[PDB]
């Protein structure tokens, strides 16, 4: 069983959150289906559910905001939520009763502020480093907005000794770094390149590491 | 609204040991009571419905008790894969409601970090800002201390550290320590240094 949430990641004050879950390996109209959000602190809400009939129970938190909808001919639902504020920004599931089949998060983001796509800058060995049997090569991603950015290296076929840092804020903007160690052998014969999306402003940066000058 | 109450906050386990968390009710739920398992990464993945029963494809290990409103989620025989977030959801009174989570760490030996310097690069130099970047790579314990220097000098201002989740395999963390500046700063300075409590690593700009 397979969860795709679908819709913004960035919405302004006062508008309409409008998410989308499409259902694979499970009727919508067996089960009931849900939204649970994830609060940056770590806190977890249950946010409504839709019964395989049609009928939805909401969060009285959320005070009539919450509409929850689906559509069985698609095997699909949505959630809308109204006149959002910046204390609606969370991680958004969608989940199964019980939550035995749990979608990936999609981080929402409510703001006022534009969106900004990261500036990603290979981290090459100083020119003087000590060598070793295995070098780490790094890429900085700085001044995007908003949250998240997807980082990999090779598009995803160098994927072992691979970390990557939670971002942190500075001046209303994110930054993070992520480390690849491979072998002393191994570069610059064979090539390593982190590839950085930014889903928020449709943007995707591949930088090449390159020994430096 | 049924408020559920976690203790305790943070655990931390050698593998091999066992370890058994509370849930507990304000109210009873009867036995209403989903555990779950989250890593900091993905999405929480069900362990133990109705307070006691397993799930399909969830090792033996794991198991739950509690009727009413005292609940236990018990781990015999840890692994190192246990690391994470284990939070309890009632599902008897609407609105369904989740614990605060506890926190499982896996404990094991000592390990010092690996350290990386990184000097800015050259397409960042160009846009006025200037990010000494240094990672320490595979360590145990989490609570690592990072100096920076600047040509000798202890330096504390425009430094960030940030910190991966528990590795699956080694249980090791790894962090990255950040010294931001402008190019105008860099370049005043020759030599700049990352040491992990002492563990250096060093640069200088005119090399
Ligand atoms: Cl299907
Ligand atoms: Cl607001
Ligand atoms: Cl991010
Ligand atoms: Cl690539
Ligand atoms: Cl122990
Ligand atoms: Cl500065
Ligand atoms: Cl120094």
């Amino acid at each position: 069983v397979q969860f795709q949430e679908s819709g913004p990641s960035l919405v302004k004050p006062s508008q309409t959150l409008s998410l989308t879950c499409s259902v694979t390996g499970d009727s919508i109209t067996s089960d009931h289906w849900s939204w649970i959000r994830k609060f940056p602190g770590n806190r977890l809400e249950y946010m409504g559910y839709v019964s395989y009939s049609g009928n939805t129970f909401y969060n009285p938190s959320l005070k009539s905001r919450i509409s929850i909808t689906r559509d069985t001919s698609k095997n699909q639902y949505y959630l809308d939520l109204n006149s959002v504020t910046t204390e609606d920004t969370a991680t958004y599931y969608c989940a199964n009763w019980d939550g035995d089949y749990w979608g990936q998060g999609t981080l929402v983001t409510v703001s006022a502020a534009k969106t900004t796509p990261p500036s990603v800058y290979p981290l090459a060995p100083g020119s003087a480093a000590q060598t070793n049997s295995m070098v780490t090569l790094g890429c900085l991603v700085k001044g995007y907005f908003p949250e998240p950015v997807t980082v990999t290296w090779n598009s995803g076929s160098l994927s072992s000794g691979v970390h990557t840092f939670p971002a942190v804020l500075q001046s209303d903007l994110y930054t993070l770094s992520s480390s690849v160690t491979v072998p002393s052998s191994t570069w610059p014969s064979q090539t390593v390149t982190c590839n950085v999306a930014h889903p928020a402003s449709s943007t995707k940066v591949d930088k090449k590491i390159v020994p430096r000058d | 609204d049924i408020v559920l109450t976690q203790s305790p906050a943070t655990l931390s386990v050698t593998p091999g040991n066992s370890v058994s968390l509370s849930c507990r009710a304000s109210q009873s739920i009867g036995n209403n009571l989903h555990w779950y398992q989250q890593k900091s990464h993905e999405s929480p993945r069900l362990l133990i419905k109705y307070a006691s029963q397993s799930i399909s494809g969830i090792p033996s290990r794991f198991s739950g008790s509690g009727s009413g409103t005292d609940f236990t989620l018990s781990i015999n025989s840890v692994e190192t894969e246990d690391f994470g977030m284990y939070f309890c959801q009632q599902s008897n009174s609407w609105p369904y409601t989740f614990g605060g989570g506890t926190k499982l760490e896996i404990k094991r030996a000592d390990a010092a970090p690996t350290v990386s310097i990184f000097p800015p690069s050259s397409e960042q130099l160009t846009s006025g800002g200037a990010s000494v970047v240094c990672f320490l790579n595979n360590f145990y314990p989490k609570d690592i201390n990072v100096k920076w220097k600047i040509d000798g000098s202890e330096r504390q201002n425009g430094v960030l550290n940030s910190w991966t989740d528990q590795d699956s395999k080694d249980s090791t963390y790894s962090m990255s320590s950040t010294l931001t500046l402008t190019k105008d700063e860099y370049e005043r300075h020759n030599s700049y240094t990352c040491e992990a409590t002492p563990i250096v690593k060093s640069f200088n700009r005119n090399e």
